[PDB]
């Protein structure tokens, strides 16, 4: 007895979740830069 | 207390004060390691050397000279020493080292025994200045590819890879006359020296200018050079600060006062009014610190500077450090405006009024070639005291507020936290 409801509430679902998921993983992205970009070098002591 | 300067056909600056008992003069240009390429970096060091060489500096010892050079980033310095009456003597040792023994000073022996000697020079500084050293990278850093990132005593791999053609090439195109400044401090007047000056003619290469280059830049980053083996770490944090000839030059300066330095071992360092104090000396987070800021020409830097032995909490020196700074924009009260003033005036005096005439000479020639003039001691008094909090928090909230900074350290930084995590304490939380 739900069924025309319960699809009504999926899809809002469906689209908040999507949303967070795709700036989520943007978020991520920017907050890892520095990391991801980071660089070394050695120079090995005397 | 006069600050005079007149220009004819080359701009002579001078700031007499009878009570010296000396007198220094020197010739101030307009170009530092700030003009450098990363390639013949420290070039401007290996000059001031070679003015100081053993052969040079004698020459100066029989006429009871003595010598004394400077290399800053903006600018670089030449300065003979001497008695108020032998103010002329000293003129005679300018000019025949800069245009005479502008070949003389360049030999393959001398040049040769002074490489040798920056270079063990450079190399000592490296391997035991950590804090100056750690100051250095956070140019490096704070600026790279960029005039200002250039260190002013170069780096040992361009030192050793010079030649006297690039001293040559260097002098011939900054040592000019339109970039070039003659100061004389001590006790001599300005008509006294202009005369000596304005007698011997001859312009040597007039109408010359020096070559262009791109705008200096702050982009925050960080460099860390880990050394466990080091007994302590060294760090030097800083937000791009303020240029000289800045409508807030002084905001920014009395706003490091309320910081200040500290020492942990002196008694007194330990009961200023400051409020990072009760934070710090709990589980003593560190040995010292600083606060600074630091003006050039296109920029500047605003931060500190510390070093500690509390290697499992520089975390929470930082982060006290950082919480204090936040209430620059927030909540800075009357008091600590009102004592920074204070203190503010009595190190800018220190500086501007010292026994010592070469310290002045060098303050004089730095400010009169970049704003063509010196603003006089009583005058920044004025300007310091009109600061109110709302300067102070108009400009933290627009240099310190959620700003990206610049990071360096040396020794064992294991416990410096992420970049990130110290970026993200330049603010607060807030409904």
């Amino acid at each position: 007895p739900e069924h025309d409801e319960r699809k009504r509430l999926g899809l809002k679902t469906v689209i908040i979740l999507s949303s967070l998921y795709l700036l989520s993983i943007w978020v991520k992205k920017f907050k890892w830069a520095g990391i991801k970009t980071r660089k070394f070098v050695f120079n090995p002591p005397k | 207390a006069e600050v005079t300067q007149l220009s004819n056909g080359i701009v002579v600056a001078t700031e007499h004060n009878p009570s010296a008992h000396t007198a220094s003069v020197g010739v101030v240009f307009g170009s530092g390691a700030a003009n450098e390429n990363p390639y013949n970096n420290g070039v401007s060091n290996l000059w001031k050397n070679i003015f100081l060489s053993k052969e040079n500096s004698a020459v100066a010892a029989k006429e009871g000279l003595a010598l004394s050079s400077n290399i800053s980033r903006d600018f670089q310095s030449y300065i003979v020493s001497s008695l108020p009456g032998s103010t002329d003597k000293s003129l005679d040792f300018l000019n025949q080292s800069f245009i005479q023994q502008k070949a003389n000073l360049l030999s393959s022996s001398n040049f040769e025994a002074t490489k040798k000697s920056v270079l063990k020079q450079v190399q000592d500084f490296e391997d035991n200045d950590h804090p100056n050293r750690v100051l250095e990278h956070l140019h490096s850093t704070a600026f790279q590819n960029t005039p200002l990132s250039l260190p002013t005593r170069g780096t040992l791999e361009s030192l050793e890879n010079l030649v006297v053609a690039d001293l040559e090439s260097f002098a011939n195109n900054h040592f000019l006359n339109s970039n070039a400044v003659v100061v004389g401090t001590g006790n001599i007047k300005h008509e006294d020296l202009v005369n000596s000056i304005e007698s011997k003619n001859l312009s040597l290469q007039t109408g010359t200018k020096p070559v262009l280059k791109k705008k200096a830049a702050f982009l925050g980053s960080e460099v860390r050079l880990r050394d466990d083996t080091l007994p302590k770490a060294w760090i030097s944090l800083a937000v791009e600060g303020e240029p000289v000839n800045s409508p807030n030059y002084f905001v920014a300066k009395l706003a490091a006062q309320i910081f200040g330095s500290y020492n942990a071992f002196e008694p007194a360092s330990r009961l200023q009014g400051i409020k990072l104090l009760d934070n710090i000396q709990e589980y003593q987070l560190c040995d010292n610190f600083n606060h600074f800021s630091l003006s050039y020409k296109d920029s500047g830097l605003w931060g500190f500077s510390t070093a500690t032995r509390n290697v499992t909490m520089i975390d929470d020196l930082i982060h006290f450090t950082l919480k204090q700074w936040n209430r620059l924009t927030i909540s800075v009260t009357d008091t600590e405006v009102e004592r920074a003033k204070s203190l503010l005036k009595l190190q800018l005096g220190q500086l501007y009024e010292s026994g010592n005439p070469v310290n002045d000479a060098n303050l004089l020639g730095a400010e009169v070639l970049i704003k063509g003039s010196k603003l006089s001691l009583g005058e920044a008094f004025k300007k310091i005291d009109a600061i109110t909090v709302k300067d102070v928090k108009a400009w933290a909230g627009k240099r310190l507020w959620d700003q990206d900074i610049a990071i360096a350290g040396t020794g064992q930084i294991e416990g410096l936290l992420d970049y990130m995590r110290i970026r993200s304490d330049m603010s607060m939380m807030r409904w």
